């Protein structure tokens, strides 16, 4: 058996089943596995990427690929206009969050 | 199953106090920002307060500023809202969210059933 390379934040876990079926989620992970740079980088986040999944409605997923361990961190998932533009203080906190989390997991 | 558990509500006289609790269930809230919004019947959701994971950053809505104090205890997995000088305008059900930063990034959404706060004579 192999340990999973995918790691869900509490927020993502809270929201995943709403936006994706298990089958769709499996395919999304498989796409990420093959192409970890699948999404586009969100500026000033230290490499967080943003990807839209077509699926109802389309979903956006935010993730970070930790290159060192080849492991994926799934931040959050949302529909159109449920998230907002970040400012400096928020990018600061978000990067610290990624870090802290990365170090607990 | 992850959720936030709100408690500490109740009825109080004008000028009175209450302390509200937001306790994570099914996860650890240490690294997350937490915020409060409230909803009264016939009113839209209105943001109340928010706090960063380290506690070094707090936010308050204008109409509660000065009166409310938000704090957290990470070892206890709980966030608090100290409400002082309560006004009838503060009557509402209070709800807790978890997020990546303070100020909040995501639009308000329910993490629990909330706690009722009534201030009246």
């Amino acid at each position: 058996h192999m340990k999973s390379v995918f790691v869900e934040s509490t927020i993502f876990e809270k929201y995943r089943d709403e936006y994706l079926s298990d089958e769709e989620y499996r395919l999304f992970q498989a796409e990420l596995m093959l192409n970890p740079k699948l999404g586009d980088v969100i500026q000033g986040t230290g490499g967080l990427r943003k990807i839209r999944v077509a699926s109802r409605g389309g979903s956006r997923i935010i993730y970070y690929f930790l290159d060192e361990k080849r492991r994926f961190y799934l931040l959050t998932i949302y529909g159109k206009n449920e998230m907002s533009d970040l400012n400096a203080n928020q990018r600061k906190q978000l990067m610290a969050f990624m870090e802290a989390w990365r170090n607990e997991q | 199953q992850v959720q936030l558990q709100e408690s500490g509500g109740g009825l109080v006289q004008p000028g009175g106090s209450l302390r509200l609790s937001c306790a994570a269930s099914g996860f650890t809230l240490d690294y997350y920002a937490i915020g409060w919004f409230r909803q009264a019947p016939g009113k839209e959701r209105e943001g109340v307060s928010c706090i960063s994971s380290s506690g070094g950053t707090t936010n308050y809505a204008d109409s509660v500023k000065g009166r409310f104090t938000v704090s957290r205890d990470n070892a206890k997995n709980t966030v608090y809202l100290q409400m002082n000088s309560l006004k009838p305008e503060d009557t509402a059900v209070y709800y807790c969210v978890a997020d990546f930063a303070c100020p909040l990034i995501r639009e308000y959404d329910y993490w629990g059933q909330g706690t009722q706060v009534t201030v009246s004579s």
